């Protein structure tokens, strides 16, 4: 019995066996097989996390050599650090609950053998991504989770938008993959290794300019997968994949990988201030940008994907404050939250006979679906950091730490993060109002046929409601202590502001996000029922503004017409005007015309005369004349006879 | 839905609604292979695992630092912040 | 014809119909085509630079003019960074001193040498 | 090995002369004309000769053979495409599977096995053993240590001295 | 197949065998010209792949882009670059004739027309062909555990040694090699099955045999590139000129 | 059996016989691999130092870390061609 | 409520048999060499390695 190996081997069994034996076992068997095997993986890693609180003594396993070359070795090495077990328990919990959930949500779909297979390989390459013990195994899992995201978003190959959406997702992630290959080449150049242990032992000695270059490249990678503003479209362009897929890819996992890259490199992020600065301001941008999209969009899955990427900015702000236990704790609780959000959303999309996604056409469903209501309201109250739930403990202390930090400029992002929190209320109130409380918008027959979902849909929502209530109070001592030795990362002694941040808060700045996140929530509710004209004005100017914030702060357009389409035109310029146009004029298509003209001239040189004898007899004369005159010119100066011969060639060949 | 499909095509992951008649019988074989493979690979990678901290005794690490200091003295190499 | 690169391709073509390029997405979906997914009838002449006017082409939004949307995007960009940069000036000072450290700022503890006390050192 | 008969093969060609071409013999979209041809398909499937005959015999027999096998080959595969013919089983050997699964695949597994075990003799294993040998040569007293100490003691010398001799090869520089 | 698997790697061999031993003092003066032409054939051929109507031609320009990655590990003056160019050359010799089989054998023998616009939704009538098309697509890009990424990675690393700024724009090849390949792959793999293509046979046993061999032989080099270091550890040190 | 071929150099030999030039070539090559295994040994010891030390690795093995980062530019494969085509001090 | 089964297929398809047989044979042979090396000091296939001496 080996705990470190069965975390690896059991989701490999759960992936290889659905493909190799899917025709032989059938869907009814492979459902329960892939389910129970991820269940026992998840139980083994809870028991290992229980062991690891006893002694902080991680276990690694060693394998054969990937490559030995001169100054560089790469081994397959697998090590569950405290950071690794933190991410691991979250992703295995969300995975196993989504397996149980998608048993019942996919029972009418044909191809759920391939579906449960791909869910399991997504979990498996996530496992290898988390538990790897150099930068190489991190890269292997990092690429193959993007490969799975191709294979998962495009699950209905018949649908055109699903194929183009998986294309968009993979090519954004591959942009980030290219910058991580740049950063990884500089890693193996400067340190001569890829192992975390050797790089972190010598990170403080290395020059700062190199360090800025490396962490810039690795942050552009992390910014691509963890969905900040530079390429942020592909999350909400990944709603063409189904609901349990989007419960994996957005709640914990594919999102969490980009944060994991910075949480690993935290030990080599300390010694540069410039990178952490830029990290902080990108995250502070996308809290605001994603909240302002989520207010004004209207599809349910889009609003929960934007609700996801509003808090990725919050974790990125916690990175920029040099506070990695905060970002890790928020990354932990956020997974349980969003997974309950996506699965409550899929339960109300599944329950409508229309299976529509427009919140404008849901209408009141409070008395018809009380269970999905109580789930989604536990999730929304945790989502707004209403106290006594773990969103309070994950989320409000980051807003506290923006004011508590030593540097002056951090005060500004307080308000920005603060503004997002108020924004975090309002759209959530919309996706609690217009689908449960409002007057009905749908036709009457779906209100006849609205019923409760199966037991396979109910039980993961129950379990993750309990987790999203109790997880922060249980694990707060681990990640937010007065002094904690759990996560082995090493903050510089001045970037550490956690004793400073808890005490320097005035009563107003701490009391203020609590009370206003309460008040604005009740405000949006009570203004949605009684008046409903403030939100339904028809000013021409507010409709242009609303249509800006609707269409993703026009970002997709600014991505598509000015980068994608211009790129395709300039690639069409090369493939025609350069590749087939001008390289053939110096190539085989211009030489044919040159030789055609020159041969036509030198063949028609002896054309004109009726008599061959007089022509050849006058052609013998010109040469022994002309050669003799050339040699007269030639012994005097050789420079004045070169143009004469160029002109004789011009007249002979043209 | 249950729209009709062509049965001539054979895919390894099953086809559209793959449900063979002997799926309990084949499930017995698949549980056998999965349990045997998991137990065998878990026992095979047992000696390749090790604890992180406390593998070698601290006197060795202090001696290694001493030999590092000797090799650094022989070459006359300055520290990083000495300038 | 309509685009600029389509006009740039015009003097190259010879005995080719030179039809109007129209997006295959902005065709209406309810007219019956041969392929509903392509939105294209069986023998319909394909345009000068077809694969930009394909169904597999870019998304090609239609609600804003692209120059206008360029202005709105750069406007939100500039107003956020300008508001944050001006709000750096209206900041309050803090009430604590940044905290100090024993053993002359733990300089021996973070590597360090007596000659290298300034590069690896804390507040003391 | 095996042997063929001349007269049977002449009679085979005499059977084939009265038969339609392969482009007509099955295009009729039963057993009046379609039952003599599936016999002939089994006649293609059976093998007339072994190795001992092809070496020792002349080329007129061989030309008669090659014409027979070509016509039987067409009558087998055209009837397999339009419609022994009227069966549907699984067990079959395409012409290539004899010398690709039984010669190409095991020689490729043999290439894998010799690459894996030839990788034992590498410069890095040998150079690690050589550097340990040089440390044991200069300082033999660490021989006197017990098993677990000796490796660690060797490391304390590898750090404490270069043990290359690369400056001794470059004797033209100093 | 013999052209793109073997002739291009023959000239990759000839730049090692013939030039790097007796043109060393020349070769240092000219590595920036080789880096001009190498970066300029990675960027500008992989960008011309996007506008293609034909289907074998795309895999051809793909071979150009991978050899353009390959030769800047050869002229990198590094142990890493030489070994990465060899593992790229051998792994591309595996993965690329399989792609010319997929365009030429399974897809031109059946329909006899190579225009891309006819081919859509090949999954619903040929599932295991679409399985091949995707796992040979991803093996071409530089998606790891395949040996193509080992070649691309050690070649880009060796090219980053000798000049870092040429390696910075040389590294975007990981993006540019993915764009056209997955743009082809999702057009072949997905959609409603094409109204032009009538349904034909599944991939036969001989074609699956060729494919299985040419994919295992990438995966073995991808999981462990050390299996052929026993041949090269002399010839990685041989061509290096660092005085 | 762990056989050890003898070291010869580039400077005493004649370059007209090929027996000695190839031996000097292989000798300089194999010595670079020995020098490289010394580098790898210190990298292994530095990793063990870090994993045992925990938080005080800054002062436990500043010398091992500085040792590794000083060895890394000068301990790699260098090539016999550069020394045999050019002669120092001539 | 019925599963609505498709026709029965056998477990040990020819591909499962071939791929499992070759992989288990290679792993068993590798363990056989690791066991044979402890007895005699060298692997079994190294007895078949006969190159010429470098001298
Ligand atoms: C460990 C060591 C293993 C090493 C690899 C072993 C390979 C095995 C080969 C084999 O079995 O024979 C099949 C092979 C022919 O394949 P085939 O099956 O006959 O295909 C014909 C029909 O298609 C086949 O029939 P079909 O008509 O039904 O076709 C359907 C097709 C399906 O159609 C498809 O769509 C295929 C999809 C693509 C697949 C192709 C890639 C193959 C995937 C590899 C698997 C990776 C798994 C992930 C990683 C896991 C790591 C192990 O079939 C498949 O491909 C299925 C393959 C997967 C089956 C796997 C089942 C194994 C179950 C294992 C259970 C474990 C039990 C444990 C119990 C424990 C109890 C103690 O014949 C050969 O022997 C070829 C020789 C290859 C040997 C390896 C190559 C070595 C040399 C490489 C070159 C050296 C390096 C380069 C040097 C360069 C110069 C320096
Ligand atoms: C600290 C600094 C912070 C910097 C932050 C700012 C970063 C901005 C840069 C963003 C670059 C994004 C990456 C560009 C490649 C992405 C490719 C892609 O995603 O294509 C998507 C497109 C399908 O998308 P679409 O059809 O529009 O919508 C589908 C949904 N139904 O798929 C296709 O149609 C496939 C065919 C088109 C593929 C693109 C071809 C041209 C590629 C040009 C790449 C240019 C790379 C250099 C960019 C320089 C930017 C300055
Ligand atoms: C470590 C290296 C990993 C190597 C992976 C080896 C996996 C080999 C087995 C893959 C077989 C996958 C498969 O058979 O899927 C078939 C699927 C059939 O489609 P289906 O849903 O049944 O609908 C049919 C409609 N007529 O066909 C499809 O629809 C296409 C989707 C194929 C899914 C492939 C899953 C594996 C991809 C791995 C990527 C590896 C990249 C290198
Ligand atoms: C896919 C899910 C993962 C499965 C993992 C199963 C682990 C089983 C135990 C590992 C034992 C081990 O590998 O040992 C390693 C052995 C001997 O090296 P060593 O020095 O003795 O030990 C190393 C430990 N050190 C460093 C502490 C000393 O070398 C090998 O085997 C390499 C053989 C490679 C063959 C080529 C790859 C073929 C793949 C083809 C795929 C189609
Ligand atoms: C700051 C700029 C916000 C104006 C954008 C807008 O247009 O705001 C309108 C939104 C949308 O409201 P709706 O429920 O989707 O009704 C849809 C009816 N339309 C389509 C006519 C709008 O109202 C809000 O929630 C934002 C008001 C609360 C902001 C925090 C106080």
């Amino acid at each position: 019995y080996n705990a470190i190996s069965l975390i690896i081997i059991l989701p490999c069994i759960s992936w290889l066996f659905p493909l190799f034996f899917g025709r032989q076992l059938g869907y009814v068997f492979v459902t329960r097989m892939t389910s129970t095997l991820i269940i026992i993986t998840t139980l083994i890693t809870y028991y290992y996390f229980y062991q690891l609180l006893g002694n902080n003594n991680p276990i690694n396993l060693e394998l054969f050599n990937y490559l030995n070359i001169d100054y560089l070795d790469i081994n397959y090495n697998f090590e569950i650090d405290a950071l690794t077990i933190t991410m691991l328990l979250a992703i295995t919990t969300i995975s196993s609950m989504v397996h149980i959930y998608s048993i019942g949500y996919m029972e009418t779909d044909p191809h759920q053998v391939r579906f449960f297979s791909l869910l399991s390989m997504f979990t498996f390459w996530m496992i290898i991504l988390v538990t790897g013990s150099n930068y190489f195994v991190l890269f292997v899992g990092w690429e193959f989770i993007g490969v799975t995201s191709y294979l998962l978003i495009s699950f209905w190959v018949t649908r055109l938008q699903a194929m183009k959406s998986a294309l968009s997702a993979v090519l954004m992630n591959r942009f980030g993959d290219a910058f991580f290959v740049l950063g990884l080449c500089v890693i193996a150049y400067v340190f001569g290794t890829l192992n975390y242990s050797t790089i972190f032992a010598t990170a403080y000695l290395i020059n700062t300019d190199l360090l800025v270059l490396i962490m810039l490249a690795l942050f552009i990678a992390a910014m691509a997968k963890s969905a900040q503003f530079g390429l942020h479209n592909w999350l909400t362009l990944a709603m063409e994949g189904p609901t349990p897929v989007s419960s994996l890819l957005h709640a914990a996992t594919l999102v969490t990988a980009g944060i994991y890259l910075l949480l690993r490199s935290a030990n080599i992020l300390e010694y540069t201030p410039t990178v952490l600065f830029i990290i902080l301001w990108i995250g502070a941008l996308t809290t605001l940008s994603a909240g302002l999209i989520a207010i004004c969009s209207n599809d349910l899955k889009r609003i929960i994907a934007l609700s996801t990427m509003s808090q990725l900015g919050m974790m990125t702000i916690a990175i920029g404050l040099s506070a990695y236990n905060l970002a890790l704790f928020h990354l932990l609780g956020h997974a349980f939250f969003k997974a309950l959000l996506f699965m409550s959303a899929g339960s109300i999309i599944h329950s409508i006979l229309n299976e529509s996604q427009d919140i404008r056409t849901y209408g009141g469903l409070l008395s018809y679906l009380p269970y999905t209501y109580i789930c989604i309201t536990i999730a929304s109250l945790s989502l707004m950091a209403m106290p006594g739930l773990t969103g309070y403990y994950t989320k409000d202390i980051i807003i506290e730490s923006t004011y508590g930090s030593y540097s002056i400029s951090n005060y500004v992002v307080y308000w920005i993060a603060y503004l997002s929190a108020v924004l975090t209320c309002v759209y959530s109130m919309k996706i609690l109002y217009l689908t449960f409380y409002s007057n009905p918008n749908n036709n009457t027959i779906t209100y006849y046929n609205a019923h409760e979902s199966n037991i396979y849909i109910t039980l993961p929502m129950f379990i993750l409601a309990i987790f999203a209530m109790f997880a922060g109070w249980i694990l707060k001592d681990i990640y937010l202590g007065v002094g904690t030795d759990f996560v082995g990362t090493h903050i510089l002694p001045n970037n550490f502001s956690y004793f400073d941040t808890e005490f320097s808060i005035t009563q107003f700045y701490k009391l203020l996000p609590l009370i206003s996140a309460i008040l604005v929530s009740i405000l949006i509710v009570v203004l949605n029922e009684f008046f409903a004209i403030v939100f339904n004005l028809n000013n021409k100017y507010i409709n242009t503004v609303y249509s800006i914030f609707n269409q993703k702060l026009v970002s997709d357009q600014i991505l598509n017409h000015f980068i994608i389409f211009k790129g395709l035109v300039t690639s069409g310029n090369i493939a025609h005007h350069v590749d087939k146009g001008s390289l053939y004029r110096l190539g085989p298509v211009g030489i044919n015309r040159l030789l055609n003209k020159a041969s036509y001239n030198v063949i028609n040189l002896s054309s004109n005369t009726r008599s061959s004898l007089s022509m050849n007899s006058m052609l013998i004369l010109i040469t022994i004349v002309s050669l003799l005159l050339l040699v007269l010119v030639m012994n005097v100066n050789f420079i004045i006879v070169i143009p004469v011969l160029i002109s004789i060639l011009y007249i002979l060949f043209s | 839905g249950r729209y009709p499909f062509p049965k001539d095509v054979i895919s390894m992951t099953g086809g559209w609604w793959a449900n063979p008649s002997n799926w309990k019988l084949n499930g017995l074989f698949a549980t056998g292979i999965a349990v045997g493979l998991a137990l065998w690979v878990s026992t095979a990678t047992l000696p390749y695992t090790r604890r992180r901290e406390g593998i070698t005794s601290e006197s060795d690490i202090s001696k290694w630092n001493a030999a590092a200091g000797v090799w650094r003295e022989r070459h006359g190499k300055i520290s990083t912040g000495e300038a | 014809i309509r685009a600029s690169f389509d006009k740039a391709e015009e003097p190259m073509l010879g005995d080719y119909p030179d039809i109007d390029p129209f997006p295959a997405q902005l065709k209406n979906p309810y007219k019956k085509y041969d392929d509903q997914q392509d939105r294209r009838n069986l023998e319909e002449p394909l345009s000068v630079n077809d694969d930009l006017y394909d169904m597999w082409s870019p998304d090609r939004f239609t609600h804003f003019k692209n120059q206008d949307a360029l202005k709105y995007f750069i406007g939100f960009l500039t107003i956020f960074f300008g508001a944050s940069y001006v709000a750096t000036y209206f900041v309050p000072e803090k009430a604590a001193i940044p905290r100090e450290f024993p053993y002359e700022g733990l300089w021996k503890e973070s590597g360090g040498t007596e000659k290298s006390k300034a590069f690896f050192g804390q507040r003391s | 090995l095996r042997a063929y008969n001349e007269e049977k093969e002449l009679a085979l060609k005499q059977r084939l002369s009265q038969l339609p071409p392969p482009g007509k013999a099955f295009v009729t979209a039963k057993e009046a004309e379609l039952a003599e041809l599936a016999e002939i398909a089994a006649l293609y499937k059976t093998d007339r000769v072994g190795i001992l005959d092809i070496l020792l015999l002349g080329n007129k027999h061989a030309r008669l053979y090659r014409d027979n096998t070509a016509l039987l080959k067409d009558y087998y595969y055209n009837g397999r495409r339009i419609l022994w013919e009227i069966k549907r089983e699984g067990a079959e050997k395409e012409d290539w599977v004899n010398q690709m699964y039984f010669l190409y695949a095991p020689s490729l597994i043999l290439l894998l096995i010799v690459m894996v075990y030839k990788s034992r003799e590498d410069i890095t294993f040998w150079a690690k053993k050589e550097l340990d040998q040089r440390v044991l040569d200069k300082h033999p007293e660490i021989n006197d240590a017990p098993e677990n100490e000796r490796d660690a003691l060797i490391v304390e010398r590898i750090i404490a001295g270069d043990y290359d001799k690369l400056a001794s090869l470059q004797k033209k520089a100093t | 197949m013999i052209l793109a698997g073997l002739i291009l790697k023959l000239a990759l061999y000839a730049i090692l065998r013939l030039l790097l031993p007796l043109l060393c003092e020349a070769q240092i003066l000219y590595t920036p010209m080789i880096y001009i032409i190498s970066l300029l054939t990675i960027i500008l051929t992989s960008l011309a792949t996007l506008r293609q109507i034909d289907l074998k031609v795309i895999i051809a320009y793909s071979s150009i882009s991978h050899m353009g990655i390959a030769i800047l590990g050869v002229c990198s003056n590094t142990s890493l670059g030489i070994y990465g160019s060899i593992v790229l050359g051998v792994a591309h010799g595996f993965v690329s004739p399989a792609l010319f089989l997929i365009v030429g054998g399974i897809l031109y023998d059946r329909y006899h027309i190579r225009i891309v616009n006819y081919y859509k939704g090949l999954t619903t009538y040929m599932p295991q062909l679409a399985t091949y098309i995707i796992i040979l697509s991803f093996a071409n890009i530089g998606t790891p555990l395949t040996g193509n990424f080992t070649g691309e990675f050690l070649s880009l690393q060796g090219g980053f040694i000798r000049n870092p700024i040429i390696g910075g724009i040389s590294c975007i090849s990981v993006l540019l090699a993915a764009i056209y390949q997955l743009k082809l792959t999702n057009k072949l793999t997905g959609g409603i099955s094409s109204i032009y293509m009538h349904r034909t046979n599944d991939v036969t046993i001989r074609e699956k045999f060729i494919m299985n061999i040419l994919i295992i032989s990438t995966l073995i080099i991808g999981i462990c590139p050390q299996i052929m270091y026993n041949l090269l550890y002399w010839t990685v040190n041989n061509y290096i000129y660092i005085i | 059996e762990h056989q050890r071929p003898e070291l010869v150099s580039f400077d005493d030999i004649n370059y007209n016989d090929h027996k000695k030039v190839r031996e000097a070539q292989e000798s300089y090559t194999r010595e670079q691999f020995i020098r490289l295994e010394a580098l790898k040994t210190v990298r292994k010891a530095l990793e063990k130092c870090y994993e045992e030390s925990g938080p005080n690795h800054f002062e436990d093995c500043k010398n091992l870390a500085e040792q590794y980062l000083d060895m890394l530019p000068t301990h790699r494969l260098q090539g016999y061609l550069g020394y045999q085509r050019n002669d120092p001090s001539k | 409520h019925g599963p609505e089964l498709t026709p029965a297929v056998p477990f040990f398809q020819p591909y499962v048999l071939k791929w499992a047989g070759v992989s288990l044979g290679l792993v068993a042979f590798y363990q056989f060499n690791s066991s044979y090396e402890a007895k005699n000091g060298h692997t079994w296939v190294e007895t078949f390695f006969h190159p010429k001496s470098r001298e």
